[PDB]
């Protein structure tokens, strides 16, 4: 008994959940009207991709 | 989405009286401060007078007696009373709602005086 024989892996597979519920970045950088700098608009971003 | 209803403008002779009114419907979050701006024909935009939510008033022109601000807490509206009207105040007016996060603007009222 000399060595050990192995089957080397061939490909790499990455499976994750389907992409949905993206963070509303399109509502921040693309707005019809912006805000003055003194009254700067602050939006909290959570529970989203 | 906030709608600022403007009403009470038009043609008035010298020394007349009128009552501008801005009603803020929509978001208009609780710590609001309401103000009025003046836009002379082809000139810069200056601030008529501002009223806060604690009834504190800050007039941005030596104009006391001319403008008086009345507050309606039940409907969160602001009325501007105009008296002793003189030709140099002939300008369109917009009301300014700072709210807390995003400030808004009115549509416009034509205030005119001549003789
Ligand atoms: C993501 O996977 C497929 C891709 O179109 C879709 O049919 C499905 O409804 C999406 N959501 C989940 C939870 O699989």
């Amino acid at each position: 008994q000399t060595s050990n024989f192995r089957v080397q892996p061939t490909e790499s597979i990455v499976r994750f959940p389907n992409i949905t519920n993206l963070c509303p970045f399109h509502e921040v950088f693309n707005a019809t009207t912006f805000a003055s700098v003194y009254a700067w608009n602050r939006k909290r971003i959570s529970n989203c991709v | 989405q906030v709608q600022l209803q403007e009403s009470g403008g038009g043609l008035v002779q010298a020394g007349g009286s009128l009552r501008l009114s801005c009603a803020a419907s929509g978001s208009i979050f609780s710590p609001n401060t309401m103000g009025w701006f003046r836009q002379a024909l082809g000139k810069q935009r200056e601030g008529v007078a501002f009223i806060s939510s604690i009834a504190s008033t800050s007039y941005w022109l030596p104009v006391k007696g001319r403008f008086t601000i009345t507050r309606d807490n039940t409907k969160n509206t602001v009325h501007l009373q105009m008296n002793s009207l003189i030709p140099e105040d002939t300008a369109v007016y917009y009301c300014y709602a700072v709210d807390k996060s995003q400030d808004y603007w009115g549509q416009g009222t034509q205030v005119t005086v001549s003789s």
